[PDB]
């Protein structure tokens, strides 16, 4: 996966989160295959807000 | 560690320490622009701090 780097702080960054919610629902074979960084990029989301 | 630890703690800081200054927008009660504004602003230092 491309690294996508940023850090969640304003509600509205909530872009790049659904960002991925949308690619795993057109693509599920490609997705499955890169699911391992786009999980630890994510995994930085629910540490912040949660 | 994944996520660092040290920068961890500090996240505690804030978000106790955020949580006083409310009490003082609520008996000088100013409109949502300007408590907000506030709140915003620890977001961004703290997230500097990482």
């Amino acid at each position: 996966l491309k690294k996508i780097a940023e850090s969640f702080e304003d509600p509205s960054s909530i872009v790049v989160v659904l960002e991925f919610i949308l690619f795993a629902l057109f693509f599920p074979t490609e997705f499955n295959r890169i699911k391992g960084d786009i999980q630890n990029v994510l995994l930085l989301f629910f540490s912040r807000w949660y | 560690t994944v996520t660092n630890e040290f920068a961890s703690r500090f996240r505690t800081i804030v978000a106790t320490l955020a949580n006083v200054v409310n009490e003082r927008a609520v008996q000088d009660d100013m409109q949502k622009a300007t408590r907000s504004c506030t709140k915003q602003w620890l977001r961004h230092l703290e997230t500097q701090f990482d």
